[PDB]
């Protein structure tokens, strides 16, 4: 497989903040990944498609880049409603590996 | 869309298939997948299948525990989960990974019959 | 006493020993020229056999360069030929310039979703008709060319081909072509054959299309729609018409034109009146409009055979019966050494 | 069986629907770099001093190479 | 005569002569007993260096008369491989190893169509081939099955004409160009420029791509604003200069400060033109200059060119051996063996 | 000589008539079933144990057969 | 014995050995039985070898010398006659009309001569020598007479009227909400503007296009001013009508036009810088240098072409091998010469033993 | 670099100009008269009385000649 | 050649009647035949073209079918004006053979 | 259309051609035919020809009695009927067998000159 | 090269006259020549292009023909303004050879 | 158009290039030429060149006297005229021989420096 490593598990900012999140990979996989949200007891939701595409019904303050083995997920102007769990998934060749998973918090 | 069945009890000496039906959607020409979750271990990929052609894959660490089948007529997948223990007790998700459908099932709360 | 008795035979053996040496004249000469005889045969293998065979051994060995130049290197041999004729731009891509599996790898190379990739693996033949190859660098040890493949925007939006027919004054529609569901609009294709032919799928261009609102589906009910300027061709003088579809037929018969539907096994089913009408291809195969007979179902023919039979190689090996011949040589080889018994016993007489 | 058709007496038209489609919106290009094999020139004396299959066939490939490279600017 | 002193001296002389007669065989028998080894050397040289050699090629060089003869006799299947390697199932037009000439002629005579069309299809044998198609259906190692497809025709012998339209003086221009077919109560019209094929008297078009018209559109050549038909029009007020080349003549729409000149390649300039539409024929006219644009109406001849060769001749040499007088020289030695018996038997008489 | 033309000064157009035509209104289809001939494999020992014209050329036909049947 | 007067006590001395040499001379001739017979049948032995070269070697080799010599016609007939061999093949398939002209039916240099043959200016002739590949795509060959020793066909080449008049392809897009209907190629002409309604009558080259004249439209030069005024009182042009709805985007060769409208979500992007921007309701233009991908609704577009990789099919040369012929003759023939010595030194005792007559 | 483009917000159109052109107005025809070489028929007895490469390959050219000349009327 | 056999030579019905007439053949000829009328001292007229097509100017009460070696000519609602002689003709490959010829009568 | 000539008398020792002219019709590219009738024997096929190309057929039982010619300029066929008897006395019909023209001649009343 | 020979150097006519001028060549050059004018101290001007084409801005009384090795330059209705020097030039294959050059005069 | 420089003096022991510039015209894809004139000898061809590709020709009788160069950037030709005498003193003309441009230079009055 190909292993995915995130920087950390938690966050601490203010509200309305811009947060840059990056997980990395072992090998170039040619932009075939995606990012997600997750809420407790609730289904996940796909956010950044082909590492580029914001899916339908997803707010415009949600950005992402990256091309190589390293991929930036940059979220801007956070609110109280967006406090979810967040993670990645390898999506190019089987088997499919996840990111480390990151819960977003502030002031702690 | 989709719809997934209710809870389940595994058993030493049992194998059982779970039903997930395509709820009103163009179905025959797109993938399916499965992923399990355990807290303290997180999400864990299971496999993926294509209906009405029969492309079947496996997580090789998981490959011998289970087998993948489906109905193309009533649009219903099945997965025969053999005799496991409480360390595999989890909630299981029928999920498609399309650009047209990123959908997720209702979950399947599974523990041991005891 | 017997003085003349022990001398006469001595005279008799004198010429007998003289004839013995005169026998050696018969003996030694014929074998001495037999030595010349085998040297003639030594001279015949000298120039007429051994210089002969080895010349072909490099001459006939040249064709197993020549055929084997064209045997093993065959894939390059075809791709020389198209750019001799197709002149740089080749369409569609053949199967020696792209031997199947390097489609399957280059499908899986590109950063496109699996949702399209499995579809491209399905229609392997159609995408080949939309692919292109362009020669870039061609040298004596270098053969470099550009392989080009199409990329796709939308997937699985429904379609239908139109067939217009003049309706009764007696006007006529204009617009025909393909129809694609689009984001906020309806894609329309004016040209007749930008789209490829398959039983469930079509594949068209985007720089050649028209965009339309979705209210043009209501042009099938109203003609003078305030919602949309549904197009039209004016007429007052009538004209008779019939339009053959892929899965049926439309007639616009009128007046003194005689129009007849038929079946190839049931004869005539019906005839028609003055006005538009629709028929299906399952019972209907032939339609006569005026004197023009139309066909709706395709016409069967027969089968035909070109037959052959395999061929068989044949030769014959080489052989020689050596052993009893060499045993006959060994028979003479016996005779040399048992001659020594005639030699040595006769040669005891010195002592 | 899921492909069908219909008719419109209101306009004397037709619709043959049941289809589903895709449209070209880009290109994917790449490079192929096939090479060849060949031979050496043998040093021998053969039967005929005319038959030059080693040469008069091999240059015929090189006669093609000089042609095709003059189709580029 | 001296019985002790004579009668033995020559006996002593023949004693060593008989010893030399047995010292003969040392010279005699040894050189031939090793000559026996000499021919065995030649027996050993044909043993491994001749007879194992030649028969290896006799199966090796016999392989190419499979290989060429695989490609010699089976040639018709060899071409039909390579188009479906490149044309990908759909091939157009139908080739001549895909379908040779005679099974075209039979399949024409197979179909339930009138002789009135069948003779016409035998006439234009080349054009119908350009409208024929074939699709590979089943292709295996011993199976090669493909669908041959031929067109069928509805109407026969209705007249035609191609249009060439030109701007006429405000100064308007036309709209409609294309082919025209007599039809049942109607005039068929072809908007697209090349759905129809090219032959000196005949054209062959599709029916799912055509327009239908009443026959009153022939009266559009007189009136513009015809109450009988909406003769189609392209508006202008600003003038534009134009010239349209036909197959058998030329139309000019010269105007104003545009200089327009008709010419001949052997008579020079015949004329120039005024402001307005005019027609010229191709028999005296070959070149027309409109502005700075020179047009050609008659096609331009070139020359002939030759690529020449000369036939080649095969050459070898046959095989030979002068055996007979050689074998007669053997027969000369074969004489010597048996006349040696005369030396043998007469000398061997002396036992009695 | 029976093909000619004319002209219309009334519209500045032309007509090149003298023709006669036919139009396609159907199809006629059929099936062709050509077979092939071949050879056997000889059992002999030749000069070189490398030259495989009986095999390395014959399978090249079978290399084509596996290609074309994967175009369906 | 005892023989009086005939060497009395010496008859065992004299004639006893005479009896002993009697059988010795008899065995000498009985040695010739051993001598002469084995060589007389050795004469039959070499005739067996004479009979083996008679039928089994000498008639064999020359049969292949005709039989192998056939493929040095057949391989050669497809070798130096090769230029005729391809041109048989296209008229077997292309059926009389061949397009474009290949490079065995016209081997390059006889284009260069036939360019220089025609009575057309050097100003065009140098241009035709430049674009040698495009003019080949507009040339045609037609079979005229084809026989067993005759192969005659018509080579056809285009001729040109104008040179170096400028051009542009259009890309029209719906504007608020109306849309145009007028798109094609444009050419400067004598007092006129040439217009090409069909999409691909013109060939593709980076600076040059080459079109037909019997398929064109002619326009006045005032139609350059449909770009500023829509409803031109000089001369207005055609448009299609819509009311207040369609979203569209048109891909050019060197950029992209968007006509994003309403609730359609439109986004410009870069493959290394991500999203640059999004769009509003209305027409807008973007260039291809920073922009590679554009999403309109759910339809992702590409403007820059997409790279792939390289791929290699590799081989290695092959080597011929044989073995020559050889025989160690000389010391073999010297051993024959050693036997040839034995024949002539046989004469040493021959004359010496035969001296005894006198 | 001399080829460029522009834009028209007045009509939501475009112009990609910088080109220069030529247009076909005639034809230039010619005649090519290539011949061939061949061989003779050898008169000698070979190994097999079946292999007819001198004949069964040479007529295959003449089998093509009778085909193509029946595509002309 | 191919021989053609009709059922009989004469008829007997009422007026306004529907009459089915069939001649048969020896071999399948792929629909390449036609039927005719004949009047005494008058020229014949072709009726059913390619064994299917009623020719121009021929009344609509005249029908025909058949595909194999057997071909039905079915005439409906006869009148006094239609009392002619009637026959077939082989029309597919030369030589061309006729039917037996049939004169139509009533009440006898 | 067509037009056919009048009556004829055959003769032992005579051969004669009969004129049938295309009466105002597109002629050069369509067949012709001939059929004879004798009462008590019925209709009898004769042959067919094509003009300006010269495709000529024969009823082989009849082939030696007659020969087929035509004029393509004045559009007139001819058939050289050799010396026959009263058993061949019949009325002869110039007839075209087209989908465009099913036409029939005026007949040719032929008996023996006596 | 190919040599060009004109008839003479001078002329003598009246005004308004038609003058036929021809230079000839050694070999057929396939219509690839042109004619000129020349004025003293002034630049020459090309007149007859491809031995056929009057160039732009040149008056209509100026004609020319010829196809082989011989080429006629026929000028009609001369005036006082047209009294120039006139000559040809080989224009088909290099090297390029001139005509002999001809000055036009009247009444002498 | 074009523009040509002024007068010149040749010299035994000198070679010099002359400037002719394309005065506002599409230049890179069309020929140039040169012709000299001497009275009593008339006009005399010199040669022709193409810019930005470098096709250079020569009058072989003149070929060794001179060499042809050009500027494609500032559109300026040059011709290095070596050490000549008064028999080559002439007026020299930059001239293009196009169907689009038949143009002629301003002349170059050349004598010997003395
Ligand atoms: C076959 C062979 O080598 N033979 C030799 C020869 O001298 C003789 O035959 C033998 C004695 O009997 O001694 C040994
Ligand atoms: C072929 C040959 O040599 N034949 C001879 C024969 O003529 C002769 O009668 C016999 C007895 O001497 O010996 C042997
Ligand atoms: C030294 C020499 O010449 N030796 C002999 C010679 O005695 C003999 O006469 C000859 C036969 O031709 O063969 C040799
Ligand atoms: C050809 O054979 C002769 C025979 O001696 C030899 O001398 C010569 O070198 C050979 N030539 C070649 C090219 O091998
Ligand atoms: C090759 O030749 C040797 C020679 O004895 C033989 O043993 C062997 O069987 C041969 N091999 C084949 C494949 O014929
Ligand atoms: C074949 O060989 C035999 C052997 O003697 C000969 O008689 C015959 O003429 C030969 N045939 C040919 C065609 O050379």
């Amino acid at each position: 497989d190909i292993l995915l490593t995130q920087s950390q598990k938690f966050m601490s900012t203010s509200v309305g903040d811009r947060v840059s999140i990056t997980c990395k990979a072992s090998q170039n996989v040619r932009t075939g990944v995606s990012w997600y949200q997750r809420k407790p007891g609730q289904s996940p939701k796909a956010l950044i498609y082909l590492a580029s595409n914001r899916h339908t019904g997803v707010p415009d303050r949600f950005t992402g880049r990256g091309s190589g083995t390293d991929f930036t997920l940059t979220i801007s102007e956070v609110q109280s409603e967006d406090l979810a769990d967040y993670f990645c998934l390898q999506h190019w060749t089987v088997p499919y590996t996840f990111g480390g998973g990151t819960k977003l918090e502030i002031k702690r | 869309q989709l719809q997934q069945s209710g809870p389940e009890l595994v058993k030493p000496g049992a194998s059982v298939k779970i039903s997930c039906k395509a709820s009103g959607y163009a179905f025959s020409n797109s993938w399916m997948s499965w992923v399990k979750q355990r807290p303290g271990k997180g999400l864990e990929w299971i496999g993926r299948l294509f209906p009405a052609d029969g492309d079947i894959t496996y997580n090789g660490h998981f490959k011998d525990k289970a087998a993948l089948t489906a109905d193309k007529s009533s649009n219903t997948a099945y997965i025969q989960l053999s005799s496991l223990t409480s360390e595999d007790s989890a909630v299981y998700f029928c999920a498609r990974m399309d650009n047209s459908e990123v959908f997720w099932g209702q979950g399947t709360l599974v523990t041991v019959s005891a | 006493s017997k003085v003349l008795h022990l001398e006469g035979e001595v005279n008799k053996i004198k010429s007998a020993l003289l004839s013995t040496n005169k026998a050696v004249v018969s003996l030694s000469n014929g074998v001495s020229v037999l030595t010349s005889k085998v040297l003639d045969l030594k001279n015949y293998i000298d120039k007429q056999l051994l210089p002969i065979v080895n010349k072909q051994s490099c001459s006939i060995s040249n064709i197993e360069t020549v055929i084997e130049f064209q045997q093993k290197n065959n894939r390059l041999l075809e791709i020389t030929r198209e750019f001799s004729v197709n002149a740089g731009v080749t369409t569609p891509v053949s199967t020696y310039m792209l031997t199947n599996s390097e489609l399957l790898s280059l499908i899986n190379d590109m950063p496109i979703t699996n949702d399209q990739k499995k579809l491209m693996s399905n229609n392997v033949q159609i995408v080949r008709q939309q692919s292109y190859s362009i020669m870039s660098i061609i040298k004596e040890e270098v053969l470099a060319y550009v392989v080009q493949l199409p990329l796709y925007g939308v997937i699985d939006t429904p379609c239908w081909k139109l067939h217009t027919s003049p309706l009764c004054i007696c006007l006529t529609r204009t617009d025909r072509g393909w129809y694609c569901d689009n984001a906020g609009s309806v894609s329309f294709f004016p040209q007749a054959e930008t789209c490829k032919v398959q039983s469930n799928r079509v594949f068209c261009d985007t720089m050649n299309s028209l965009t339309l609102p979705s209210e043009v589906n209501l042009c099938n009910v109203d003609i003078f729609n305030p919602k949309y300027d549904c197009k039209i061709m004016t007429s007052k003088t009538d004209v008779s018409s019939s339009v053959i579809t892929s899965l049926g037929a439309i007639v616009s018969c009128y007046g003194k034109t005689k129009c007849t539907a038929s079946n190839k096994n049931r004869g005539i089913i019906k005839t028609f009146s003055n006005g538009c009408d629709y028929v299906s291809n399952k019972g209907v195969d032939t339609v006569s409009v005026g004197n023009t007979l139309y066909y709706v179902n395709k016409q069967e023919g027969k089968s035909l055979y070109v037959k052959g039979e395999p061929i068989i190689n044949f030769y014959d090996p080489l052989v020689f019966p050596s052993d009893e011949f060499d045993a006959s040589i060994s028979q003479v080889n016996e005779k040399i050494n048992q001659s020594l018994a005639f030699i040595r016993k006769s040669d005891e007489l010195l002592h």
